[PDB]
RNA sequence: UAGGCAAAGCCGCCCGGUGGAUGGCUCGGCUCGGGCGCCGAAGAAGGGCGUGGCAAGCUGCGAUAAGCCCGGGGUAGCCGCAGGCAGGCUUAGAACCCGGGAUCCCCGAAUGGGGCUUCCUGCCGGGGCCGAAUAGGCCCCGGCGCCCCGUAAGGGGCGGGAACGCGGGGAAAGGAAACAUCUUAGUACCCGCAGGAAGGGAAGCCAACAGGGACCCCCUGAGUAGGGGCGACCGAAAGGGGGAUA
RNA sequence: GUGGGCUGGAAUGCCCCGCCGUAGAGGGUGAUAGCCCCGUAGGCGAAACCGCCCGUGGCGGAGUCCCGGGGUCCCGGAGUACCUCGGCUUAGUUUUGCCGGGGGAACGCGCCGGCCACUGGCCGGCAAGGCUAAGCACGUCCCGAGUCCGAUAGCGCACUAGUACCGUGAGGGAAAGCUGAAAAGAACCCCGGAAGGGGGGUGAAAAGAGCCUGAAACCGGGCGGCUACAGUGGGGCAGGCCCGAA
RNA sequence: GUGAAGCGGGGCGAAAGCCCCGUGGAGGCCCGAAGGGGUUCUGAUGUGCAAAUCGUUCCCAUGACCUGGGGCUAGGGGCAAA
RNA sequence: UAGUAGCAGCGAAGAGGGGUGAGAAGCCCCUCCGCCGGAAAGGACCAGGGUUUCCUGGCAACUUCAAUAGGCCAGGAGUUAGCCGGUCCUAAGGCGGGGCCUAAUAGGCACCCGCCGAAAGGGAAACGGGUUAAUAUUCCCGUGCCGCGGGGGUAGGUUCUGCGGCAACGCAGGCCCCGUCCCCGACGCCUCGGGAUAGGGCGGGCGGGACUGCCGUCCCGCUUAACCGUCGAAGGCCGGGGAGUGCCGUAAUGGCGAGAACCGGCCGAAGGCGGGAAUAGCCGGGGGUUUCCCCGGUCCGCCCGACUCCUGGGGCCCGUGAAAAGGGGACGGGGAACGAGCCCCCGCGCCCGUACCGAGAACCGACGCAGGUGCUCCUGGGUGAGAAGCCCAAGGCGGCUCGGGUGACCCCGGGCCAGGGAACUCGGCAAAUUGGCCCCGUAACUUCGGGAGAAGGGGUGCCUGCGGUCUUGGGGUAUACCCCCGGGACCGCAGGUCGCAGUGGCAAGGGGGACCUGACUGUUUAACAAAAACAUAGGUCCCCGCGAGCCCGUAAGGGUGUGUACGGGGGCUGAAUCCUGGCCACUGGCGGUACGUGAACCCCGGGUACAACCGGGCGAAGCGCCGCUGAAGGCCGGGGGUAACUGACCCUCUUAAGGUAGCCAAAUGCCUUGCCGGGUAAGUUCCGGCGUGCAUGAAUGGAUCAACGAGGUCCCCACUGUCCCGGCCCGGGGCCCGGCGAACCCACCUCCAGGUGCACAGUCCUGGGACCCCCGACGGGGCGAGAAGUCCCUAUGGAGCUUCACAGCAGCCUGUCGUUGCGGGUCCGCUUACCCGCCGCAAGGCGGGGACAGCGGCAGGCGGGCUGUUCGGCUGGGGCGGCACA
């Protein structure tokens, strides 16, 4: 409780109630966005700010989804074409 | 009480040991990797002396070598006999060829490489007895040995190399390098102390220790341990 | 400092709890074992003969 | 403290149980021979190591 | 000049206040003599918590909780220490004492697994409850430690006990008028293992040409032989008399 | 014997008179009790549980038992006996026992012992496998006794003591007994905010629950002597004031 | 507060090249609160507020920095910028 | 002692009236006064405490005074959870079993297996309002969320596949089971751009309140939770385009055929808005009565804006800033005919905590203790650079739990002081001076960075106007510019004017020169030492190729090591710059042909019916001997004479050599206040020189001061009560009164002089004095009190440290016995022993070494690493000396 609140774990929210009192909320902070195996970088369509875990996530209609990008994607099967 | 610092290190304590969790993994050879593998990552490693490759073979096994110098991210190298003596293959002793550079060497098959390994060392492979199966390569001191000619190497010289020629300008700087590595820091001179605690410590004028030999028995054995000589005239012996 | 300053550290630390089988104030939080009876350490109790 | 083991807190509720001078029928059953209890105590000067 | 005549203060006696000596008392201690002598997985000892109408501690008891059942003794009182207030139990035989049973919370060798809180928690089988439900969930009960023996069924060890016993590891202080060999001392202490005792015990013995006849313990041999900076000091055995007798 | 009288609050005491005694060990009862009571000498006793002794009873074995002769064939306990080195121990000393390192027998025609070793004689035995009652140690506990202590003693603890309590912990650890024969535990009146005070009661006695006795130090009051021009305590002599009942 | 590397413009040259300004935001950098420390008065106190305190004056204050919880190291041993 | 000390100091404090009550300065109420307000003080809360919380009653005890008060006493009561925490996960690490080790265990742990390990890390889901004396995300109302399970509808499926878009990607995207992979979980510090919100303010409106000397101003309310939907800044991405006379930019770095400008599109924060929801709450106005009902309002336009939240850019690292549970997705295999991540509806969510303090009275410190813990996290307005100080809100407090009188001395803290200005004093200790900001200006020296705020000088208030640079909205053709309007910030100019004083209070550097020393920042003797001591970066040497070196363990085994010479360990020096001289005699270390010596074993001879026993031989390390080594410990004189102190001469002694470069009366020079200059009227200190230097000197570091200094020292200016020299004042002690009420010390208790005496008498002698009692003060005496003197010595007393003491034990090295076997001729070979590493659960396999090594016993050497001890006596005190010790 007022340890786990004096860590910056937790967003510190002000907020006014229709009391007319103002308080703090202490609230999670967003979880990272999946990012591409090879690249890092955050796949779109999959970059909204999530606050917990176990919310299902609809991956892009692409082959391997929220997995790999389109470039990696795109660059593996030429590869595997021609290959 | 009376046991020395050198006596109090043996016993593993925490001042004195590695934080070796702060690491991957060991950078080793696996005991069997053939085949071509993929250079897929080049990484920091605290505490150690050169930058270090992940290597992610084509059947799946990833390992940790040092990265020789010129690799990249991306690279392709070769692994077992056939694979050919360029820079980041990892070639058998008895294959790779004479005056060839090579590092993170095997004195026996699969120890996983024990001679040149910190950054801007490497072996010079200087002669092959294949009747004996063994490789005479010399190491950075100079010192020339055999090794298993079955065991392996990477070709190339270690990633990093003049790390140590600019200084470690503020004591901070060796603290916080210190704090990666296993060096208790800082260290006291023996005839700063009381006699107790050091056999150079004590009188009004503190003075060091001439060398002991080398039977000398642990407490006693510190300062020069046996040495041959001493100083510039030793060097020049030496030389 | 280390009389009466030092004395207001004491105040929230504990080296033993009450150790469940002998219920003294000798079970070693840390150590895992009683301090009077051995509890944790040794399954027979520990009494020894220098003690009255 | 706010939050507590139940083990401690059973043997403070022990504590306060006993915590009690002895009742005054027991002084008049004895003729003011039995007057105090070993298990009284005050909070802040006798401290129990719970 | 001295008395009437006295401040603060000093000495002695008496009375009072304080104090708790003295004396008297004793359901306590101590010593000695005799007996008796093991408890525990059928879950012990020890601890925590609880338990009385008014009950805080001690004592007893264990959710059936100063207590329940049966038998014998004991008859009219009883509800412990503990002299109060109530209300009850008991002549349909109580209380009380002795023998036998029932109950016997949690922790404890503690033994399903944990245990930084004497509390928490798992799987399997059976049962109950919420629920529309046969789902799901929750609760109750039982089983689930390690190492072993045994074909299996099944069984054994574990922990405790004031002292005593057996095996092992094993000091120093002090003494020697210093001190090291030595002694202290195979002691203090530690580890392990038993019993009501343990250990020992039935001649590859002792003797000396005469003969004893397993063993232990007691008296003696005896501070003798002997060991020893031959100093301090240490120190038998055979033999004899008994306890007992296999 | 609870008999007569006396003292006494109350007799077990005193004077006088009786009785039992295998019992005059000891304790209690309103003061000191052989005969008031518990007890003592002595005797009787258990539904149940437990222990010991005796008689009897059921069963199994390959004659394994006793006596006589024959034998000279077979068996008779190994890293053991023994040697050497290091160490601990022992009275064990060129000679105790054992542990470790190394070496290492024989077989009854043999092997072991008889205070250095070997040789011969003589004597005594059969190691290197297992058990064994009785007679002996101890004291948590039960019983008895005492030229033991008697509440600062005796165990730390005569008591709601291994308690309250102290230390993080291993550990350490006090103080503290007594109304009276019987509560008859102080009615009632006046005062006080109350603790409480006065009066009045109970009691043989306030012994008043702050409770037997109730010392000294200490403090208050009364009394006697001195007390502001005279330097202190102790002794002797003379005197002033005060007490001088036993 | 200062203003490192880096970066723009202006002036001056035939050039090589110098100067001025700005931007930039480095550092066991500076002044200074919190916080940490403990120098002077040899102040107060010194049967204390306290078995080590208080006032004043001071030192560091982006870092070898200060600080909470958990953990390890044990006595002839630990730990020690000593 | 003594009705005495204390109940002061640390920047708050009380007064009037009333009520209750036996009793009131102190309890309760109002009014006045004061204190905090980024907090010894308001909000929250951890550990710890454990009932202190709330109600009722009370004052025998407790509270430094009182009490009718209370954290006290007595009686009664109070802590409500699927969504707040534990519970789950792993961290550093720990425990148990098996195994191995061990005389043994309750001792150890590399191994295997399991488990524990965070109420600040990771991590499912709840918010607003109301209610009680005391619980409030827990109770009630309203509105939701999560997990698990079920039912209906639906999209979808029912051999096979979902649909759309060039694409980024979008959209209800069927059901069940299993596997694999990936991702989230999951991460530092510094810096600067952008976007929000909390909070704050300004003008108007409505409602209410404050004041009555003048004006009419001032204050308060006007709020909006979780949850659902939608929007989405930076950033990234997709399609078109095809660019070098370039073109496009930023706060800043900058970007482009390796694909720019430009056009369109996709993914995408905090937060906004609507719903929730005005029906709540609040402000105001009424009615009833036990907290209910009714009415009105709850608005308009702007501004600032975080330390809170979000986002992106850039930089730094010999520093790289955790893991797991859990979750998401994808890629595959298998199965049924059904069927969802969508809509509606149903069910379940156990166990433990939950009061209160959270500290100048609820924790620790014996205390209701000026300390410590926790100021751990949060906080409005003015001034202001400021989270500084000062004043005031919200909110709380007058309980750092004695009150009154007096206005002596004296003490603690504070203010001023004429003339002089360090004459004080060990010493400018203390105090004083300066002080903010703007402008001008700034030396020697320097490691070129610095020195530097060097130094030095000037300005500073208020008032009336005139401007400028931006910013933020709105309106104008109007996205920049331009004009108008409202708000915000900063900068400047002109004039007038007051004072002793304008950073007017608060806040707030004195400065300069020179030497020594340590480079610097940093660390240190908790409780007398902060330093020149330690550390430091830098330098250098040594042991080491890893089966190493060094260290720990009885051992099993362990640390360095998840390592590998750009490395681990061990010494010395201590930034940089110029340098670091000669010496291997000694003490060590190391290497070595031969030779002497050198233990056990073994062999030979004698002896012994056998042994004991005696002699010899062989002979390891080591020692002797020979060399190397000084950035190993370290040393560095002379004798002389000759000779123009000697430039030069021969050398010799010499423990090896004979002090080089440098530096000096030094923190090192006795003599010694050295001698010469400077400084002062006067200088044992200081500075600059001189140097046969008692007794300077080179990593034992020499020289050396740029920067830095709570270092030590000398001088100058300024300044001043430090002083001539003392005075006056303020607060608190003080004194007096009321209340509480100790301690130290105490054989008894003592006027003075000169003597005497265990030699320094209150008590003895001879004198001189004194009416007795009480108060205040002081500190001469009572060899005043505190503490069995630490100084010295003795003791056949200790402890720690040292080594060339006497002994001993580990450790290391060496030989030997055993392990140790098989071949071939003391030697070569082999592998199965044994050892080392890899794979493997194990079984076993691979490779290397190999009867060596390692290991056990014995023996020798080195061995203060460790253990035990001894270091005599006499003595004009002990010690040195001497032996008066026979
Ligand atoms: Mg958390
Ligand atoms: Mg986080
Ligand atoms: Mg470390
Ligand atoms: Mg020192
Ligand atoms: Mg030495
Ligand atoms: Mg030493
Ligand atoms: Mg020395
Ligand atoms: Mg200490
Ligand atoms: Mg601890
Ligand atoms: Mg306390
Ligand atoms: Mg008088
Ligand atoms: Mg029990
Ligand atoms: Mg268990
Ligand atoms: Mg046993
Ligand atoms: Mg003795
Ligand atoms: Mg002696
Ligand atoms: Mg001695
Ligand atoms: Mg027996
Ligand atoms: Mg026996
Ligand atoms: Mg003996
Ligand atoms: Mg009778
Ligand atoms: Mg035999
Ligand atoms: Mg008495
Ligand atoms: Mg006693
Ligand atoms: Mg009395
Ligand atoms: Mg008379
Ligand atoms: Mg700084
Ligand atoms: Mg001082
Ligand atoms: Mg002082
Ligand atoms: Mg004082
Ligand atoms: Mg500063
Ligand atoms: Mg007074
Ligand atoms: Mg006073
Ligand atoms: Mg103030
Ligand atoms: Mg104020
Ligand atoms: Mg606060
Ligand atoms: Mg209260
Ligand atoms: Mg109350
Ligand atoms: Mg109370
Ligand atoms: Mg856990
Ligand atoms: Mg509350
Ligand atoms: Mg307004
Ligand atoms: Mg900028
Ligand atoms: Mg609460
Ligand atoms: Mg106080
Ligand atoms: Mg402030
Ligand atoms: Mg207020
Ligand atoms: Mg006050
Ligand atoms: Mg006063
Ligand atoms: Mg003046
Ligand atoms: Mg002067
Ligand atoms: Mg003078
Ligand atoms: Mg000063
Ligand atoms: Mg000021
Ligand atoms: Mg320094
Ligand atoms: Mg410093
Ligand atoms: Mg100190
Ligand atoms: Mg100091
Ligand atoms: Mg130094
Ligand atoms: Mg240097
Ligand atoms: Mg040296
Ligand atoms: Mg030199
Ligand atoms: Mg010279
Ligand atoms: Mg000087
Ligand atoms: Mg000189
Ligand atoms: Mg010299
Ligand atoms: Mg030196
Ligand atoms: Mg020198
Ligand atoms: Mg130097
Ligand atoms: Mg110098
Ligand atoms: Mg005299
Ligand atoms: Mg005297
Ligand atoms: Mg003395
Ligand atoms: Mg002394
Ligand atoms: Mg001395
Ligand atoms: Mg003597
Ligand atoms: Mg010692
Ligand atoms: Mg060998
Ligand atoms: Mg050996
Ligand atoms: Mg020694
Ligand atoms: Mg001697
Ligand atoms: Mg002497
Ligand atoms: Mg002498
Ligand atoms: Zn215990």
């Amino acid at each position: 409780p007022r340890p786990a609140y004096r860590s910056r774990s937790l967003r510190r929210v002000k907020v006014k109630t229709p009391g007319g009192r103002t308080v703090v909320h202490y609230e999670k902070r967003a979880k990272g966005v999946p990012k591409c195996a090879v690249t890092g970088q955050p796949l779109g369509g999959m970059n909204s700010k999530v606050y917990r875990f176990g919310i299902s996530t609809r991956a892009p209609s692409r082959p391997y989804g929220g997995v790999v990008s389109h470039k990696v994607l795109a660059r593996a099967i030429r590869y595997a074409v021609r290959r | 009480g009376k046991r020395i610092l050198v006596q109090r290190r043996g016993r593993g304590g925490s001042q004195f040991r590695s934080p070796s969790w702060k690491r991957d993994g060991p950078v080793r050879y696996p005991p069997n990797i053939s085949g071509r593998g993929i250079v897929v990552e080049i990484l920091h490693e605290p505490g150690l002396n050169a930058p270090v490759a992940k290597i992610r073979m084509e059947n799946g096994v990833e390992f940790f070598n040092y990265a020789a110098e010129g690799l990249y991210v991306g690279q392709v190298i070769q692994v077992g006999p056939d694979a050919p003596p360029a820079v980041g293959n990892v070639l058998p002793l008895g294959k790779i060829p004479e005056g060839t550079m090579v590092f993170n060497v095997e004195k026996r098959f699969g120890d996983g490489g024990k001679f040149a390994r910190s950054g801007g060392t490497y072996a010079l492979v200087i002669g092959q007895r294949p009747e004996e199966n063994k490789t005479i390569v010399r190491l950075p001191s100079g010192r020339v040995i055999e090794v298993d000619a079955r065991g392996r190497a990477t070709i190339g010289i270690v990633a990093g190399g003049g790390r140590v020629e600019k200084p470690f300008v503020k004591a901070g700087k060796k603290y916080h390098r210190a704090r990666a590595k296993s060096w208790k820091y800082p260290t006291v001179r023996g005839k700063a102390m009381s006699p107790y605690a050091h056999p150079h410590g004590g009188g009004s004028h503190q003075k060091g220790g001439t060398p002991v030999p080398k039977t000398a028995p642990p407490g006693q054995k510190v300062g020069f341990i046996g040495s041959r000589c001493t100083g510039r005239g030793c060097v020049r012996a030496r030389a | 400092m280390k009389g009466t300053p030092s004395m207001g550290k004491h105040n929230k630390g504990k080296t033993h709890i009450r150790c469940p089988r002998c219920g003294r104030h000798s079970y070693n939080v840390t150590k895992k074992y009683c301090a009077s009876c051995g509890w944790g350490r040794s399954k027979r109790w520990r009494r020894y003969n220098w003690a009255k | 403290a706010r939050n507590k083991p139940l083990g401690k807190k059973l043997r403070l509720a022990a504590a306060l149980n006993s915590n009690r001078n002895p009742p005054l029928w027991v002084i008049a059953k004895t003729k003011r021979r039995v007057t105090r209890s070993p298990a009284r105590r005050h909070w802040r000067r006798q401290k129990l190591k719970a």
